[PDB]
């Protein structure tokens, strides 16, 4: 609802679109729309400068299941 | 020991509390505590919050026997106290509980009965397929 | 007496609240349980004809609240057998009244009938009676 | 308690000027200085061991680190 | 005596609500009961065996009933490929208009699912075509369910009441067992193959109203006696047959052709027939061993007793060993179990590599439930096996009778078993993770091509030794000229090695560097879930810490916080922790069995091959890629017919979050906090004229368990399920 | 009520008399010990299972052993 | 051949993948001056990458069907300094570290109190000890056949 950028005319285009509104009132919006949709990034930094974030991805949910 | 009475005692000096007695004491039952004091001094309730015993003979009357207990070693250990305590049924029988033959129970005394004393080592039990299709216990044996 | 599980408070000790409770249907202990129940099973069903029909799955629709009043009726059988069963399981048939004998002062008062089998029997059909017609006073109030 | 809290302190203080420097020696705080919208930050550079130097990756302003 | 377990005073004595939760949990222990004994614990065991076999036969004809009744077999025998078969129809008075719309599949007026256990292809290989067929087997296995009942109720009366000394007779129960059921039951199967499946496979009809007119084979049955049993193998069915239909057919009934008909791409029936009259055959022939009242057979206590090495190498060898299986029934109970558990895996690996159903190798969802299915089972089971064995230890044995004999000797050197199982388990774990972290940090630097990739030479030259020829090696069945391959080549290698050299079937499938970490992972799981349950079976009756354990039970919750705190220290704990590396294990079976084949079937095989060596690959390629269909069943636009499926998928996450709850947190914190809550009830006015009749406490300790337990297998299951079905059926392919 | 029991191996050191919260256990005398006493549990019925007598015994294993039995009221430790 | 695998030099996919890798450097590389490090230091990547792969087609791994080296853990004595060399220079390094350790347990079990002397260390004596495991075969070989390995 806030971030996004703005051209020239004047329109302003958020990061997501604006579906908050509508897709965070369900579980299954919470788990598509947000932890689905936003995941894409830090799966495929393999390769790159932000590979090592990825490692962390990883690395963390192993000490998670450790707890356990 | 001849068990003893507490006709009249009075009570010690409370505001009250919601740790009291339940609906099991009106049904099942409850226990009495009985000591004796030197002075006028502040303790602290089983129950929660802090009461004041008044010089004399003092009466308290409790849901549990581990509250009891608790209350009566406490006053052993600090103010140097002597207490006992019975059971109260709701048809009115009174039970004396604590020393039964007069002393404390960690201090050996001539005349005790022992009981469930088994003559053997822990390792000497036998297995429970030998005691299988009957109602004893290998551990009773 | 300090030494039970109980606090004296403004709210929970008042001549309003005392008064108020004791003049509450479920209190009356010389009434026989009957007129109470009725009473009691008629408020509930009075309050519960509303919401079914208010929000309801076809609240949008002419049905509507005929639908909701329906529900309604059928809350009420549910709650009558919730009572029946609970009578069973806890009073027998030659067993006296269980309630408290004495009253706050001291003195000696008649025991409620109403822990008994006979007087929760009377109790729950007064409140089934109640509830229906509760329910069907509310329906044709509100709909003609 | 009170030798403690000044070991904490002194502990802190360790930290703080770690910090200032490393923006003082390897940072593009400059280069980011005139051009602070299209410039990431970096005051981190990692070293040519193993292969983590992709790591190092286009920040901006002519530099090469890890984005802070 | 007097309240609901009339089978225990102890726990009908108690006043708490525990007396009801534990009332249902030990209403199946007999030698718990007071006033037990074994000639009661024998007839009961009897009468249960014949409820649970009633209740089998009640199933599998409401089955075939909903089936017939609204199903569409007729529509679906016509064109198999291009009809979805339906399970049974759907009425809810939840289902808002386009669920209707949406949910309405197939030929039907109306909502219906889709089956995916695979009866459809089943019924139709043994020659079912109407409904009039289902009807009437519904109706035969309800009246079975009725004989069964009925059998049950007639051995629970005294005067057919059998005697103890009737239920331990192995030898004549053993002979039974081997001759009667296993042998005359698979002559039976292969006369119906012969006389129904078979004509029904060549567009013929037999029913019962015309089978002693309709003669299976035109020679009859003077080839049989006569002794020239090749006249049965004469005219097989060609290449161009069309199953169901009279087209390009043939006489032969037994035939060892071997690979697959090519149209439907399942065993041909006569290799079926064939292989089941053979195998009835050894059966009847086998069945022969042991004595009976005729006065020839064997002992199986002498044979048990004249079975001790010289040199006492192995202790007394097997003296006592008759009668301490006779007398406990939880060692046999371990004995089926594990048998039952290795069958299940057997079967569950053969299922799909080979199928005998026409047209179920075209369906993949079928495939992957049944695989799915049967793998979970044996692992229950397996899991079972051990459980029961250490129960065994804790009940039943005897020191002095098993003096030195074999059991003896595993209960004197636990130590070494413990010690080389963990090292086991410690080898393939940190190995594994090391080589997978390695592979992952590669892929991650951006250079790929320092990886460790080892290949799978064994199990290469093992395929290759079968008849493979991608590989390279010619050994054994490969070669041209070797014994195996001349003796062979006149009977089954024509088709076993073209059935084997195709791509497009799951047999053999080609394996490479993928496989090998997979493998491996496996192995770890089942040496670290052998490594706990063979503890705690061992462990069971004393150690260290605690040398008097079996003097306390099987389930005990522990024995106080003394000499360090003494918590799970019991064997049924052992089981429970056990359960949670089963799980696991087949998890990670089914995610690689699940990815191989999605891959396979959507026509690239590079990307199991390129990304199965590291995690990354597994967490993006395999789980996030497919999980975009199955996540999409509702949105804020629409839905479609896979909906219910994502409903399910969220539920069961909330079920395994659940669990966890059971699962830290510990009865003292409840117990304090139910206090409280009776205190406000109590006080409180108008609701104090209600009183409860058993008093309020927390769960237990062990229930508490049990009950995490069963919340994270629940989960684990349904979540599994609906992932797989929906991914799998929202392609077809 | 749970049920307690001891054995001959008893040194006499009074240590799970005093350690018990409810008043079950006591000394009584005995002969074949230095210190000329043995315990006994003969208020078996108040029992709660606490098993800090068995936390408080030094013996190569505890001559004092509690088990669990049948359950009631007192044992449960419920005060409504 | 071995498994139907190819020879890594022989092998295109190898090729097409150090070509991907160098004009993916290079894409990040045209960005900087020519004077300025980061580009010295792209162009020491480059050599790098092609000296790695000039080294893997030498070795003569066989590379598979997706182009990447594949090992032989067969005994083949083609690919015996894959597996087999690197073992076994570890199990003499970890035979080494094993004696080291079970023989400063022994020193040290003599005295009173060896608790005090774990979790503090004398380095005198472990430095004595650790020379010692340069022979740590013949050692171990000499105490089996004596009988001096094995508790009794
Ligand atoms: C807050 C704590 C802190 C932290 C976490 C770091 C962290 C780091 N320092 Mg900095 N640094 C600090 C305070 C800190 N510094 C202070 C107070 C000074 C002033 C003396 C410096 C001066 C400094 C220099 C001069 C260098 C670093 C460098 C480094 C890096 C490598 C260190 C190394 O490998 O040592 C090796 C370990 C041992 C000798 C043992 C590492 C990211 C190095 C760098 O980034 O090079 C590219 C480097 O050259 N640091
Ligand atoms: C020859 C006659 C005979 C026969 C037929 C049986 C048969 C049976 N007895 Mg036995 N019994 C006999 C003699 C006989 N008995 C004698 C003389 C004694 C006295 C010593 C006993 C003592 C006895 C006892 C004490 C008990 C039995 C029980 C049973 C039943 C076992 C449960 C079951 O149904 O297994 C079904 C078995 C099979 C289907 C056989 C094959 C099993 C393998 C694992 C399967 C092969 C898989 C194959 C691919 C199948 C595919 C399925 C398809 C859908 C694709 C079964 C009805 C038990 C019972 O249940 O009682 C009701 C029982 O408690 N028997
Ligand atoms: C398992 C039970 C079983 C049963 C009950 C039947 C039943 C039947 N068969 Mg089938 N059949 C079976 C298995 C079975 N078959 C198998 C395994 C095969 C493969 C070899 C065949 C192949 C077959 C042929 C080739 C023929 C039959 C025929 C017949 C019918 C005549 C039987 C007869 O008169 O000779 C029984 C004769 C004997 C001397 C009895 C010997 C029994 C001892 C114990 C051996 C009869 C309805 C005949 C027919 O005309 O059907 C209408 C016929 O032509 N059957
Ligand atoms: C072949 C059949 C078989 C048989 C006859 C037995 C027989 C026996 N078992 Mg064994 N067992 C088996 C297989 C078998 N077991 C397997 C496969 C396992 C591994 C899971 C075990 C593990 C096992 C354990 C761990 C224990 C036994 C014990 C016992 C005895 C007690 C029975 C009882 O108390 O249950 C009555 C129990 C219940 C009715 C309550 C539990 C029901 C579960 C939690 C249901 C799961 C919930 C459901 C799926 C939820 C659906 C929700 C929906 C959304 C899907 C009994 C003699 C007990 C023992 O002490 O023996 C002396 C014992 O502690 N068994
Ligand atoms: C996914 C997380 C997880 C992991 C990794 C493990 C790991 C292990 N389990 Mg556990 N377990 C778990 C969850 C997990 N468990 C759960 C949920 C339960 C149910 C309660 C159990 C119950 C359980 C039982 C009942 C048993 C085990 C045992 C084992 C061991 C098996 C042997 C082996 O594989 O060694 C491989 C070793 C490793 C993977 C350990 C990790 C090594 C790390 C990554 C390396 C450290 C290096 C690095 C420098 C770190 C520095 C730290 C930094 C601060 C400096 C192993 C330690 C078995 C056992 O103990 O065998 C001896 C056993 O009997 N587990
Ligand atoms: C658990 C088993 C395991 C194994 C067997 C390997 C194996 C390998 N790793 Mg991997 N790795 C692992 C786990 C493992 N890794 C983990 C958990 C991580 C994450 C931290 C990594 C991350 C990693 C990196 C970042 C790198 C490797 C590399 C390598 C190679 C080392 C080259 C070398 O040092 O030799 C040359 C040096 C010696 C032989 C040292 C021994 C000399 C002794 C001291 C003798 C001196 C006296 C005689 C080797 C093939 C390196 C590579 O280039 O691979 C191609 C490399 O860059 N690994
Ligand atoms: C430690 C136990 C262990 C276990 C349980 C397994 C388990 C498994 N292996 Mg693995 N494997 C191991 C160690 C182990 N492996 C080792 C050390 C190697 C050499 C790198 C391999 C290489 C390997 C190959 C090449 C293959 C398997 C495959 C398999 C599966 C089939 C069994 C087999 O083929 O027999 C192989 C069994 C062994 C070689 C026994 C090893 C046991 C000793 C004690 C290990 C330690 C020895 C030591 C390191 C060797 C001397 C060093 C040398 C340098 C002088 C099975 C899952 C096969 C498969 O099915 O893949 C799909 C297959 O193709 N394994
Ligand atoms: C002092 C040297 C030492 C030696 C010779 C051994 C020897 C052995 N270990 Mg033990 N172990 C050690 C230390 C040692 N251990 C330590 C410190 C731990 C705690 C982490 C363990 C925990 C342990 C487990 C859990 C297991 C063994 C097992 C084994 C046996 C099989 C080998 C193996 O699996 O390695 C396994 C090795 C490890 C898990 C780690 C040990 C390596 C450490 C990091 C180094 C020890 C060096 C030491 C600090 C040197 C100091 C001397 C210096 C001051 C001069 C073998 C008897 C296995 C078994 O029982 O087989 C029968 C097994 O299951 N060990
Ligand atoms: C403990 C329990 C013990 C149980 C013991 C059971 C014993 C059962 C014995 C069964 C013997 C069956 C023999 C069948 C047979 O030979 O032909 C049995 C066959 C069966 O006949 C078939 O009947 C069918 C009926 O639908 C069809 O008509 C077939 O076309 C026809 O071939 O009769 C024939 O004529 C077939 C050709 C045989 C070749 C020519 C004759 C060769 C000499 C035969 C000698 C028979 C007598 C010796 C054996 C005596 C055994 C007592
Ligand atoms: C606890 C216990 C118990 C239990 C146990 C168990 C549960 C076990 C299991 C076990 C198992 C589970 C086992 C398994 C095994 C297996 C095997 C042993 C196999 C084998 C195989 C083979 C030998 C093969 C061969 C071949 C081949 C390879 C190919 C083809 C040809 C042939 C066939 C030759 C009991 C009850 C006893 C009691 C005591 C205790
Ligand atoms: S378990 Fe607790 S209450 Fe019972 S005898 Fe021991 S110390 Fe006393
Ligand atoms: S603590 Fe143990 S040794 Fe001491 S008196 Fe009690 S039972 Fe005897």
């Amino acid at each position: 609802d806030v971030w996004g950028s703005i051209s020239d005319q004047g329109v302003v285009t958020h990061i997501t679109g604006g579906n908050f509104a509508q897709s965070s009132i369900t579980i299954n919006g919470w788990l598509r729309d947000f932890l689905w949709a936003q995941a894409s990034q830090v799966i495929q930094s393999y390769g790159s400068s932000l590979s090592a974030y990825g490692l962390f991805f990883l690395g963390a949910h192993f000490v998670w299941a450790f707890s356990l | 020991t001849p068990p003893q009475l507490d006709p009249n005692t009075p009570s010690p000096i409370f505001a009250g509390s919601t740790g009291g007695l339940l609906r099991k004491a009106q049904v099942e039952e409850f226990y009495v505590i009985t000591w004796n004091s030197p002075k006028e001094q502040i303790f602290e309730m089983p129950t929660g919050g802090a009461a004041i015993m008044r010089e004399g003979p003092n009466l308290l009357k409790l849901a549990r026997k581990e509250q009891c207990l608790a209350l009566g070693t406490r006053l052993r250990s600090k103010y140097k106290i002597t207490y006992q305590f019975y059971r109260v049924f709701p048809n009115g029988e009174v039970q004396y509980l604590h020393p039964k033959d007069g002393v404390y129970p960690e201090k050996a005394n001539p005349g005790r009965e022992g009981v469930g004393l088994n003559m053997r080592s822990i390792g000497k039990n036998v297995s429970p397929i030998e005691v299988k299709f009957t109602g004893k216990q290998s551990y009773d044996l | 007496d300090p030494f039970i599980g109980s606090l004296e408070t403004p709210v929970t000790s008042s001549p309003l609240i005392a008064w108020y409770l004791s003049n509450l249907p479920g209190y009356r202990t010389a009434v026989n349980p009957l007129l109470r129940g009725v009473e009691v099973g008629l408020a509930h069903g009075f309050f519960l004809v509303g919401p079914f029909v208010k929000a309801g799955p076809l609240r949008n629709t002419a049905y509507a609240g005929s639908a909701g009043s329906l529900a309604a009726a059928g809350l009420v059988v549910i709650l009558s057998m919730c009572l029946t069963i609970y009578g069973i399981s806890s009073f027998k048939e030659g067993e006296p009244s269980i309630a408290p004998s004495l009253t706050l002062t001291g003195r000696k008062k008649q025991p409620d009938q109403l822990q008994t089998a006979d007087g929760w029997a009377k109790f729950t059909g007064g409140f089934f009676f109640g509830g229906i017609s509760g329910v069907t006073w509310a329906y044709f109030l509100l709909y003609v | 308690v009170f030798s403690a809290h000044f070991g904490q302190l002194s502990i802190i203080f360790l930290w703080l000027s770690g910090m200032y420097f490393h923006g003082a020696r390897f940072s593009n705080y400059e280069a980011w200085l005139s051009d602070p919208t299209h410039i990431g930050p970096s005051a981190q550079v990692v070293w040519s061991i193993v292969g983590q130097e992709i790591l190092n990756g286009d920040v901006g302003g002519g530099f090469r680190g890890i984005q802070i | 005596a007097l309240r609901f377990p009339r089978f225990s005073q102890g726990l009908a004595q108690d006043p708490t609500t525990r007396r009801i939760w534990f009332g249902i949990a030990t209403a199946h222990d007999f030698e718990n009961h007071d006033d037990i004994t074994e000639e009661r614990l024998y007839q009961n065991i009897f009468a249960s065996h014949f409820g649970q076999l009633a209740i089998i036969f009640l199933w599998t004809s409401g089955n075939l009933f909903h089936v017939a009744w609204q199903g569409n077999f007729e529509a679906w025998v016509q064109d198999p490929l291009h009809v979805r078969p339906i399970a049974h129809a759907i009425w809810d008075p939840h289902f808002g208009q386009p669920a209707v719309e949406a949910f309405t599949r197939g030929g039907a007026l109306g909502p219906v699912n889709i089956a995916y256990s695979g009866v459809y292809q089943w019924w139709y290989t043994i020659g079912l075509r109407t409904n009039g067929d289902l009807y009437t087997g519904a109706l035969f296995l309800l009246f079975l369910s009725a004989i069964s009942l009925i059998a049950g109720w007639l051995h629970l009366q005294p005067k057919w009441k059998p005697s103890v000394s009737w239920f331990k007779n192995a030898e004549s129960r053993l002979n039974h067992h081997l001759s009667g059921l296993f042998g005359v039951s698979s002559l039976a199967w292969t006369g119906h193959l012969v006389h129904v499946a078979i004509p029904g496979s060549r567009g013929e009809y037999v029913r019962w109203n015309n089978f002693l007119g309709v003669l299976p084979h035109p020679q009859g049955l003077g080839p049989l006696f006569t002794g020239q049993w090749n006249l049965y193998a004469q005219n097989p069915d060609s290449s161009s047959h069309l199953f169901g239909t009279s087209q390009g057919t043939g006489t032969a009934i037994l035939t060892l052709l071997g690979g697959f008909h090519p149209q439907t791409q399942s065993l041909w029936l006569t290799d079926i027939a064939h292989h089941h009259l053979a195998i009835a055959i050894l059966f009847l022939v086998a069945g022969h061993m042991y004595r009976t009242n005729f006065g020839i057979g064997h002992s199986i206590k002498d044979l048990l007793e004249a079975h001790i090495p010289p040199g006492g190498r192995l202790g007394r060898g097997h003296r006592g060993l008759y009668d301490t299986i006779n007398n406990s029934i939880h060692f046999q109970l371990g004995l089926a179990l594990a048998s039952l558990g290795v069958i299940t895996s057997l079967v569950a690996q053969h299922m799909y590599s080979l199928p005998a159903y026409a047209f179920i190798a075209q369906d993949f969802t079928t495939q992957a439930a049944l695989y799915t299915h049967h793998q979970y089972i044996a692992g229950f089971i397996m899991t079972g096996a051990f459980a029961h064995g250490a129960i065994f230890f804790i009940r039943d044995y005897n020191p002095e009778q098993n003096e030195d004999n074999v059991l003896a000797r595993m209960l004197d050197h636990k130590e070494a078993i413990i010690s080389h199982l963990s090292w086991a388990s410690l080898f393939l774990g940190f190995h594994t993770l090391g080589l997978y972290v390695h592979n992952d940090v590669m892929l991650a630097f951006g250079t790929p091509e320092k990886q460790i990739l080892i290949e799978p030479i064994f199990a290469q030259w093992i395929q290759s030794a079968h008849g493979k020829t991608s590989y390279g090696f010619d050994v054994l069945l490969s070669s041209t000229n070797s014994p195996a391959f001349n003796a062979g080549r006149s009977i089954w290698l024509p088709g076993w090695l073209n059935a084997i050299n195709e791509n497009s079937n799951s047999l053999f499938l080609t394996i490479g560097p993928g496989d090998f970490l997979v493998h491996h992972a496996i192995a770890l799981g089942l040496h670290t879930t052998t490594l706990i349950l063979v503890k705690g079976a061992l462990d069971a009756r004393g150690s260290k810490l605690m040398p008097d354990k079996k003097d306390f039970g099987y389930s005990f919750p522990c024995d106080g916080p003394g000499r360090g705190g003494t918590c799970d220290i019991s064997a049924w704990d052992a089981f429970y922790l056990a359960v949670f590396w089963m799980l696991n294990t087949i998890g990670w079976v089914t995610f690689y069995w699940h990815w191989k084949h999605i891959t396979l079937w959507q026509g690239n095989v590079s990307q199991f091959n390129e990304s199965s060596t590291y995690l990354m690959g597994w967490l993006r390629d395999y789980l996030w890629l497919n999980s975009s269909q199955l996540i999409n069943g509702y949105n804020p636009f629409g839905m479609n017919s896979l909906s219910v499926w994502a409903w399910m998928f969220l539920f069961g996450h909330l079920v395994w979050a659940t669990g966890f709850m059971f699962l830290i947190s510990w009865r003292g914190y409840w117990q304090e906090l139910i206090e409280t809550l009776a205190w406000a009830h109590e006080r409180t006015p108008l609701a104090n004229l209600i009183r409860w009749r058993d008093k309020p406490v927390a769960l237990s300790i062990v229930q508490a368990r049990l009950v995490g337990l069963a919340h994270f297998s629940v989960g684990y299951i349904f979540t599994y399920a609906a992932f797989l079905i929906a991914s799998t059926s929202g392609k077809f392919g | 009520s749970h049920s307690v029991k001891i054995y001959d191996t008893c040194i006499g050191c009074t240590q799970c008399v005093r350690a018990c919260p409810t008043d079950v256990l006591e000394m009584i005398p005995w002969d074949g010990c230095k210190a000329k006493q043995i315990a006994s549990a003969p208020r078996t019925e108040d029992c709660v299972g606490c098993k800090r007598c068995e936390s408080a015994c030094p013996t190569d294993f505890l001559s004092v052993r509690v088990y669990l039995w049948h359950e009631t009221t007192r044992s449960m430790g419920l005060a409504y | 051949d071995i498994s139907g695998l190819t020879p890594c030099k022989d092998s295109k996919q190898f090729a097409k993948r150090e070509k991907q890798q160098i004009k993916k450097l290079e894409s990040s590389l045209k960005l900087y001056a020519p004077e300025s490090a980061p580009a010295l230091a792209l162009n020491a990547q480059i050599e790098k990458t092609k000296r790695r792969f000039d080294n893997y087609g030498k070795y003569g791994l066989l590379c598979g069907s997706d182009g990447l080296p594949h090992l032989i853990v067969n005994g083949d004595q083609r690919h015996w300094g894959e597996f087999i060399t690197p073992g076994i220079l570890f199990l003499y390094i970890a035979g080494w570290i094993g004696w080291v350790g079970r023989s400063y347990l022994i020193a040290i079990s003599g005295e009173k109190k060896p608790a005090m002397k774990e979790i503090i260390i004398d380095v005198p004596l472990a430095s004595r000890i650790i020379f010692r495991g340069f022979i740590w075969p013949v050692a171990a070989y000499r105490e089996f056949l004596n009988g001096d390995l094995i508790a009794k």
